[PDB]
């Protein structure tokens, strides 16, 4: 009960960011690091080890 | 000994 | 074929592993896995005569009894895993008319579960003996704890053990009943409740899980055979 | 006594003003990813039941598997040739992970213990190194920090940070209220997310030992949870059918991804190395590509039998593992 | 411990035959496939015979098959070689070497002591420096050729580098042309072409000293070099 | 001028019945062996000796059946040594592999009722019994495809077979025997052992208990089938040896048209069956 009140006293003090930087970072991530993914880009099948 | 009216049946 | 000669070694340590599994594979399908469900005061510790984990035989069929008192609460967690067990034994003490809305409520509950939808139930209703007791002496009516029982009347169907008086054979059939009654609402046959009276004293329960679920995979085979 | 009503309006209206846009609107322009087609390369048949974990090693050729006839394989799955098979005292086991090293793997199940096993002995058997004991209730997940911490969770609504070689926890997290039933290590590794049967996904600190965010979107138990690799992101499963991403710096949900179609529940979750696809395995025996950022159902991995109980992409991300009850370990490449 | 003491060697007449049992304590001897490796009084090391884990592939050295055969009591944890038709040349110490093979695993990381027995398409490895003088802290790079290119198609270069002290059972140092074996100090590096090797062992120490082999485990035969002295 | 020459009238009439048997024995067989293979839910180690049969079947009513037909309408071989030594070999084997395949099924349901909680045959041992079952049936017809000729008679060009060359034919006597025991005998004593006992055990809910007496139909069905449609065939070929007047005659032709469809029209009901017991290939038949 005291407890659970101290819990979420922390939780509320968090300084948030607004979702529209959180989003655009996320976005950036993906395009930075899209040509390394080798499921979003096909891998050749040469370099694909799996390729059997 | 093959014959003209010989019958011949295959299983 | 294009193997190294430490891939080649590779490829028949893989081989001796598969050939390792294939000697399990048998024990496991030749083991067939029952979910021993139940409460405390059931007696499910000692229906059979040899704890989450016993090992019988009958027939010269071995038979592995899971008990899984370590964790509580929803069980719905816990019994995903056991969606493969050839039959739940349910063990329910009629003597305890307090508890036993407790035990039709857990039935429902495993029976109308989405993971146990084809895992029949061997239903025990144990402590018959404390149930003919109770009844005999008087004081505790199954009638107070459940309104229904007055109304009841022995199934004619219901076969009754030597010497029972009626009311011992009423009380005993009503409980099966509601557990029955149960069973009856939501199967589509994919799985079916045995209910099966036995005391503490009785040592032929082993025999009567053999003989259930003999006729679960005979039912189930029948389907995979295609033959129904 | 009900001031923690008014710090839990405090917590939504914070959040509620963060929320300016959706990730959706946000990303209305990027081109979507177009179908991803991904044939199996890999069937791996080892397991007599039921698999219910998988893990991938760093190298991304080696992978643990458990199994409900209690078994754990190590696969070269290059060759698909079984390196290792370890015989488990519990035949059920819930849990399987791989540390970072390939020195150990741990597995854990309705033992409530879990066995960190030494692969590299100099007797050449696979032995167990350690057992650990506290859990009052089945361990769901555990993943090794190092070779000598592990992070697990349990049906006794606590994780523990243990360290191996004590065999003690070094610090309890108590904060959830429901069984946890999937637990996520940072990329940093500083901190874990763990999603439980309360239907709420809790932020922890390996080094504090505190709950630092709670996030309740789901409705029903979080079956499965993952990080978006920056390690600021989340995406959670549950049997609500719905998978829905978080941000842990916005403390509130980005989007949400379900189908009309899909009614059964979300087993495992896992991201590609881009963060751009959200792999989740469904127990209509296929699992489902998810455009992360377009919320756009974008593939099927449809090759199974029964529930996927376990979805891993590699390190290097060339591939996707998928377990399953069907008792055949898929690689999708 | 691990250990593979063997014994079963001594003088024998020309045309005999004795048989060499190599007693595994401290390892599981059915998971590794042993090998039978010899080294002559004045020479280097030979590869007599491999003994898969179950026995189902069995290899044997061109000069010794057909007379020598090798067993294996899994349940005895023992390895048998009984040689037959002995000839002077057959003079050596006999080595049983433990290899397991698994994706990642050190092949022939533990040798035995040695059986002394006394009688009265091969790729090559030439080991060119047959001795090369030393003193503590310098770096030496002790260098192997090979007639093929022991770079399979896998990615997998296998030349290993084994040290026999003076006086001791040759020891694992590089495994798979890169790869350390465990227990080996960070000293020694292991750098590779393909058919041209080199083991650096940087800061050497008095403990550096004795003979370096290559060994190829590309294909069967196995052949090591001549062998290269490293002395104080 | 050959006496086995039909009017237009009677071929019609016979292939007309020859018509029916192969198009619907082929069908249906295809479809099984298709509804098992197409969906992996029909795709079991239980199936394996179900489509065995599918397969062998099919082959006799597309081999075995439509080359007889056209040999019996005129006593002439239309498809040369090359052929007459296939023929003698793969479809004859066909139709051995196929009462083999109908006693490893009822070998496969006798152990599936009679002792349900024994495991099922390992696939790798199912895999064993199909190559069994094959081996043995081409290994039995070996002989007869062996000695294949096709003599050339100014009437017509006939593939016979010439056995070893005896007094009392003992080689030919014997290879017909067997046949008749091993493929006839033997399998209706197996077949006819284990449906019994599994039907008396199933006859022994009224739509659940009607189902257990649905299957004890089939099963007396089945083994009335393999007696009555196959008798007739094996009469028919060890006939040569009681009275080798009775092949001389014409009438025989006639016979010979009846005896092949009656034991050939054994394929068409393998299907019908699966589809009458078994909704998952009723569905499965309009779903393809
Ligand atoms: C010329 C003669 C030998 C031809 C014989 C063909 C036989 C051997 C073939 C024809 C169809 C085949 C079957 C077709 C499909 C399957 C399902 C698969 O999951 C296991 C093998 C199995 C069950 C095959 C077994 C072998 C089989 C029965």
């Amino acid at each position: 009960a005291r407890k659970l009140v101290e819990q979420l006293k922390m939780e509320a003090n968090i300084d948030r960011i607004k979702v529209s930087k959180a989003a655009a970072d996320l976005m950036a991530y993906c395009e930075a690091h899209a040509k390394e993914d080798p499921l979003l880009t096909p891998v050749p099948a040469s370099e694909n080890p799996f390729r059997e | 000994r093959p014959k003209p009216q010989q019958f011949f049946g295959l299983m | 074929c294009t193997l190294s000669a430490e891939d080649k070694a590779a490829v028949e340590r893989s081989k001796m592993i598969e050939k390792q599994l294939q000697k399990d594979k048998q024990v496991y399908r030749a083991t067939h896995r029952l979910l021993l469900l139940g409460a405390d005061n059931s007696g499910k510790s000692t229906i059979v005569k040899q704890i989450f984990e016993t090992k019988f035989q009958v027939d010269k069929v071995n038979f592995h009894m899971f008990d899984v008192g370590g964790q509580r609460d929803e069980r719905r967690k816990w019994i995903q895993c056991f969606n493969d067990v050839t039959a739940i034994i349910f063990v329910v003490d009629s003597s305890d008319y307090n508890r036993l809305q407790e035990a039709l409520n857990l039935f429902k509950s495993i029976w109308n579960n989405r993971w146990l939808r084809t895992i029949s139930v061997i239903l025990f209703l144990n402590k018959q003996d404390l149930l003919a007791e109770k009844v005999l002496a008087g004081k505790s009516k199954i009638e107070d704890y459940f309104p229904e029982f007055a109304r009841y009347t022995t199934p004619e169907d219901a076969t009754p053990e030597p010497g029972e008086d009626p009311r011992v054979t009423r009380a005993k059939y009503f409980i099966r009943d509601e557990f029955l009654r149960i069973s009856t609402a939501s199967g589509d046959g994919r799985h079916y409740c045995y209910p099966h009276f036995t005391c503490a004293v009785d040592t032929e329960n082993a025999r009567r899980i053999f003989n259930d679920c003999k006729d679960i995979i005979l039912q189930m085979n029948l389907r995979e055979y295609n033959l129904v | 006594r009900q001031e923690a009503e008014q710090l839990k309006n405090q917590i939504r209206d914070a959040r509620k003003a963060c929320a300016d846009a959706t990730l959706s609107q946000i990303t209305n322009n990027i081109d979507p990813v177009g179908r991803i087609q991904m044939r199996t390369r890999r069937t791996l048949r080892g397991h007599l039941a039921k698999i219910y974990a998988m893990h991938w090693g760093t190298d991304s050729r080696l992978l643990v598997s458990a199994s409900q006839d209690g078994k754990l394989i190590i696969w070269d799955s290059y060759t698909t040739n079984k390196v290792h098979a370890i015989p488990l005292r519990s035949s059920w086991v819930m849990t399987c992970a791989y540390a970072p090293s390939g020195n150990y793997v741990a597995c854990g199940g309705l033992d409530n213990i879990c066995s960190i096993y030494n692969l590299k002995t100099r007797e050449g058997n696979v032995r167990v190194s350690r057992e650990l004991a506290g859990h009052t209730g089945y361990l769901s997940c555990c993943r090794f920090l190092d070779d000598n911490q592990i992070v697990t969770s349990s049906g006794d609504t606590t994780c523990a940070l243990w360290d191996i070689e004590t065999g003690q926890q070094t610090t309890t997290f108590t904060g959830h209220t429901g069984d946890v039933m999937s637990l996520s290590l940072a990329p940093d590794t500083r901190l874990f997310v763990s999603g439980a049967c309360d239907a709420s996904a809790k932020l922890w600190d390996v080094r504090e030992g505190m709950c630092r965010q709670t996030f309740t979107g789901h409705e029903s138990d979080i079956n499965a949870i993952c990080f978006f690799p920056n390690g600021n992101a989340f995406a959670t499963g549950s049997d609500d059918a719905t998978c829905r991403l978080f941000d842990l710096r916005a403390d509130q949900e980005l989007m949400t991804y379900s189908h009309d179609n899909i009614i059964c529940g979300i087993t495992s979750v896992s991201f590609s190395k881009s963060g751009r696809l959200l792999l989740a395995g469904y127990d209509d025996f296929n699992c489902n590509v998810w455009d992360a950022l377009k919320a756009d159902r974008a593939g099927v991995l449809a090759g199974h039998d029964n529930r996927v109980s376990c979805l891993g992409v590699t390190d290097d991300g060339m591939a996707v593992a998928t377990g399953s009850w069907d008792s055949f370990l898929k690689i999708w490449n | 411990d691990v250990q593979l003491v063997e014994s079963g060697g001594g003088l024998v007449q020309p045309g005999g035959s004795r048989k060499l049992s190599c007693s595994a304590s401290g390892f599981a001897f059915s998971s590794f496939g042993m090998h039978w490796v010899r080294q002559a009084p004045e020479k280097g090391l030979e590869w007599v015979a491999y003994i898969s884990s179950g026995s189902g592939t069995i290899y044997y050295a061109d000069t010794v098959k057909g007379r020598f055969t090798i067993s294996r009591d899994d349940p005895k944890n023992t390895l048998f070689l009984q040689m037959t038709s002995l000839r002077s040349e057959d003079t050596a110490m006999y080595y049983c070497v433990r290899s397991i093979y698994y994706y990642g695993s050190s092949p022939f990381d533990f040798w035995g002591q040695g059986t002394t027995l006394t009688v009265s398409s091969d790729i090559v490895m030439t080991q060119a420096t047959s001795s090369v003088p030393v003193t503590p802290g310098e770096s030496v790079s002790i260098s192997c050729r090979s007639s093929k290119s022991l770079l399979h198609s896998n990615g997998n270069t296998y030349l290993y580098w084994f040290l026999q002290r003076p006086g001791q059972s040759p020891q694992l140092l590089i495994y798979r042309m890169s790869n350390l074996a465990s227990g080996v100090p960070d000293r020694f590096s292991g750098s590779g072409s393909g058919t041209a090797f080199t083991l650096t062992i940087s800061r050497l120490e008095a403990e550096d000293v004795g003979v370096y082999y290559c060994m190829q485990h590309l294909e069967y035969p196995l052949t090591f070099g001549a062998g290269t002295k490293l002395e104080l | 001028p050959n006496q086995f020459v039909q009017p237009a009238w009677q071929i019609v009439l016979w292939a007309a019945a020859y018509t029916v048997i192969v198009v619907t024995s082929v069908v249906g067989n295809v479809v099984v062996m298709w509804i098992i293979l197409a969906h992996k839910r029909m795709r079991t180690v239980t199936n394996y000796f179900l489509v065995n049969l599918a397969f062998a079947e099919a082959s006799m009513a597309a081999f075995n059946t439509v080359v007889n037909f056209t040999y019996a309408v005129h006593n002439e071989w239309y498809y040369g040594l090359f052929y007459c030594k296939f023929h003698n070999f793969f479809p004859i084997a066909a139709v051995f592999a196929s009462i083999y395949s109908m006693t490893a099924v009822a070998f496969d349901r006798y152990m599936a009722i009679i002792h349900p909680l024994q495991p099922r045959l390992s696939a790798t041992a199912t895999k064993v019994v199909i190559c069994v079952i094959w081996v043995l049936a081409l290994l039995l017809a070996f002989p007869q495809g062996y000695y294949s000729t096709t003599e050339t008679m100014p009437s017509r060009v006939v593939c016979m077979i010439e056995w070893p060359e005896h007094p009392n034919k003992i080689y030919e006597k014997v290879y017909h025997i067997c046949v008749t025991v091993l493929i006839y005998f033997l399998p209706l004593l197996v077949i006819g052992y284990a449906y019994t006992v599994v039907g008396i055990t199933l006859w022994a809910y009224h739509e659940q208990v009607s189902a257990k007496r649905k299957v004890v139909k089939m099963m007396i069905v089945v083994v009335c089938t393999f007696a009555i449609c196959w008798l007739p065939f094996h009469i028919f070929f060890l006939l040569p040896y009681i009275n080798p007047d009775l092949y001389l005659k014409k009438f025989i032709q006639q016979v010979y048209l009846a005896i092949m469809w009656l034991a050939m029209s054994s394929t068409m009901y393998n299907p019908i069956i699966y589809c009458c017991l078994n909704d998952r290939f009723r569905l499965g038949f309009k779903h393809a």
